[PDB]
RNA sequence: UUCGGGUCUUGUAAUUGGAAUGAGUACAAUGUAAAUACCUUAACGAGGAACAAUUGGAGGGCAAGUCUGGUGCCAGCAGCCG
């Protein structure tokens, strides 16, 4: 018998761009984007991961030849 | 709301049901007939009613009955009358297909 | 009983005259909605805001807004005191934002 | 016939539209 | 269109106009 | 590359 | 940026009509525009 | 092609405490005490007005 | 001479209310009512 | 000797000297007579109501141009007939003649925009979170 | 800036598990002149955890669509309208 008002009306967001669900809690948002960085750190430079773990299976990327990454003193 | 679908008017002190057509200037070129209403925009509509000064606001319900009243929301349409005229040209896009 | 328009001395020099919209037709609601001066917007606390309610201010600002008060009704129905605050503080504001 | 007279109609409302535009642009500064 | 339209003595004066010369009138009810 | 040139076309301009 | 999100909504590709589906793939412009370049190609070669 | 250089003239126009008298009055004299108050006071009314 | 261009407009609109009860003060009630109408307030 | 007093009693000389000399300043001169607002566009207030008169950019053919965001206001405080911008061609529908605007600080010579329309504001409207009262 | 160059567990618009908790509701008690609330606490209270975080800024792309100009297929404006 009774018309409630549904959620459009009550709330009155009306028209508003989509947003992640990451904006909802910072902390979650930065944790994110923080380990996003650690992957780029990566391939901008190699990082320590560690050390060896098991048998020296090789360079598993392959060594280059002519290639040095050596900052030298003028 | 649909072309050509009945919808009750409020103008002035009159209430009455009519039946509009929705179109668009298409960069102020021509009065081409839509098929519905924009989504979240205004268009011109023009419709057969009795006459009233421009600036007069008005509001559309598609039901008044309350068997039909449902539990969304009677407001259809909200407007304000801009011309009277009594005539209209509204054109449609006819294309010929070939092949 | 009352029954349609009740005219009665508020005052020196002013006069009031109330009238009780049927709930339960939206035609009533529009003409009403074009000469009363003055409204008050019955809201059941309880329940909150219904469709009959938020139509009827829709109508009025599209008709010119007269003066709209709005009166909470059913508040004892609230077992809680914290919980008619928030009720209170809920209503005030959605009510803030159409008047 | 009726493409010659289109055209002349078409050329006169494209010659008044720019009139129109040339006011209100000098208007507005 | 209005047939005949006459004026009448208000049926419900203010005190003001009144002294200067009850208080509810519901004739539907 | 094509993205990109397009992009600094933008910068460029 | 007063664009709304129904502002920029994508417009879907109509296709081949059913009857005429024996004659091949519907192309649009941007299928026009490969075959054209295309073609001035051949004869900028062809009229040197 | 000979450009003498330019005479600078000698300031006929007032100069800059002589404009504050060149009115029917002294304007240095009708000011106020609190030129901050002055502003701020100001502005507030102007939005109300 | 007003302050505002507002009063401005607010006064030529209070003085040309003010000019029409004059006119209807000095008219008599039969052709007050002639001319003007039944005004708002009564009862008809 | 650079030109002013040094000794150690002309400190009179030194301020009266200074208060004479503090008057050059266009700043100060602003400050103290209370003149800073007239070069303000709204005489010192921070907004401007007025009405729209017309809207002029109506008649264009390409939609959202310049041309269409345009509306001629007359401030009601002085009269004055000025220029002002809509955000765009959306909320030029909401706009109407004879209706109020507050008009707010931004085609050269137009530096006014419109914030709010009969007492609302056009984003407000725009994101259809309010209706206009007429 | 083209030329290209440097690097390696990365991605999924994929499925799925039982643990935790207060916003809120509320026996009671504490609190208070009497109350509300806080701190406590039986019993309820989570998967779209819809128990539905906001305010601004930058940039795309799309049509048998629309407008304007022209050393053809282009360009500009733009595109809630096919
Ligand atoms: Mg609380
Ligand atoms: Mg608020
Ligand atoms: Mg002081
Ligand atoms: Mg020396
Ligand atoms: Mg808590």
């Amino acid at each position: 018998g009774k018309r409630a008002i549904n959620y459009q009306i009550l709330k009155n967001k009306g028209l508003t761009p989509k947003r992640n669900k990451d904006n909802r809690n910072s902390r979650v948002k930065k944790r994110k984007k923080y380990q996003k960085a650690q992957k780029k750190l990566k391939s901008v430079r190699a990082v320590y991961s560690g050390g060896q773990s098991g048998v020296y299976e090789g360079e598993k990327t392959g060594i280059k030849k002519g290639l040095t990454r050596s900052v030298k003193f003028k | 709301l649909k072309t050509n679908d009945p919808l009750v008017l409020s103008l002035g002190w009159r209430r009455f049901q009519t039946l509009p057509i929705y179109t668009t200037t298409d960069s102020r070129t021509r009065t081409r007939m839509l098929k519905y209403t924009p989504e979240h925009t205004y268009c011109n509509a023009a419709f057969y009613g009795p006459l009233c000064s421009p600036n007069t606001p008005f509001c559309g319900v598609q039901i008044v009955a309350n068997s039909d009243t449902g539990n969304g929301f009677r407001i259809a349409a909200t407007g304000i009358v801009e011309e009277i005229d009594v005539n209209i040209e509204i054109v449609k896009k006819l294309k010929l297909v070939g092949f | 009983d009352i029954q349609g328009p009740i005219t009665v001395v508020s005052g020196k020099h002013r006069r009031l005259t109330f009238l009780e919209c049927p709930a339960d037709d939206l035609n009533a609601m529009i003409d009403i909605a074009k000469i009363a001066d003055l409204v008050l917007l019955l809201i059941d606390g309880n329940f909150g805001f219904e469709m009959e309610t938020m139509e009827f201010l829709n109508i009025a600002q599209h008709h010119g807004m007269p003066r709209v008060l709005g009166v909470a009704t059913h508040l004892d129905l609230f077992k809680s005191q914290s919980t008619l605050r928030a009720s209170k503080k809920r209503l005030k504001h959605r009510f803030w934002t159409e008047v | 016939f009726e493409a010659r007279q289109r055209i002349e109609e078409k050329n006169k409302e494209s010659s008044d539209y720019h009139a129109k535009m040339a006011h209100i642009v000098n208007t507005i500064n | 269109s209005v047939a005949q339209i006459e004026k009448l003595p208000d049926p419900c004066p203010t005190p003001f106009y009144q002294q200067k010369l009850k208080l509810i009138y519901a004739p539907m009810s | 590359r094509k993205e990109r040139l397009k992009k600094l076309a933008k910068m460029e301009e | 940026k007063l664009v709304h999100d129904v502002q920029k909504k994508q417009h879907r590709e109509r296709s081949q009509l059913t009857s005429r589906s024996r004659y091949g793939f519907l192309e649009k412009h941007k299928d026009y525009v490969k075959r054209a370049q295309d073609f001035h190609r051949k004869q900028s070669t062809l009229k040197v | 092609e000979q450009s003498n250089k330019q005479h600078r003239k000698a300031k006929e126009k007032n100069t800059a405490k002589k404009k504050l008298h060149t009115q029917g009055h002294n304007a240095k004299a009708f000011a106020v005490a609190a030129p901050g108050k002055m502003a701020r006071t100001m502005q507030r009314s102007s939005d109300v007005n | 001479e007003y302050d505002t261009w507002y009063e401005l407009q607010k006064a030529k609109i209070s003085k040309q209310l003010e000019i029409n009860n004059i006119e209807y003060q000095e008219m008599t009630p039969e052709q007050r009512q002639r001319i003007e109408g039944f005004k708002a307030g009564s009862y008809v | 000797g650079k030109g002013k007093p040094r000794g150690l009693n002309s400190a009179r000389k030194l301020r009266v000297h200074r208060r004479n000399n503090r008057w050059a300043e266009n700043n100060y001169k602003k400050r103290l007579l209370g003149t800073a607002f007239k070069s303000s566009p709204f005489g010192g207030s921070s907004h401007a109501k007025g009405i729209v008169l017309e809207k002029l950019g109506i008649e264009s053919k390409q939609p959202n141009s310049a041309i269409r965001k345009c509306v001629r206001v007359q401030l009601i405080k002085n009269g004055k007939k000025v220029t002002a911008f809509v955000p765009n061609d959306g909320c030029l529908n909401f706009v109407d003649e004879n209706d109020e605007v507050l008009l707010a600080g931004f085609i050269p010579g137009v530096r006014f925009k419109v914030v709010k329309v009969s007492g609302v504001s056009l984003l407000a409207l725009w994101k259809e979170k309010k209706e206009k009262p007429r």
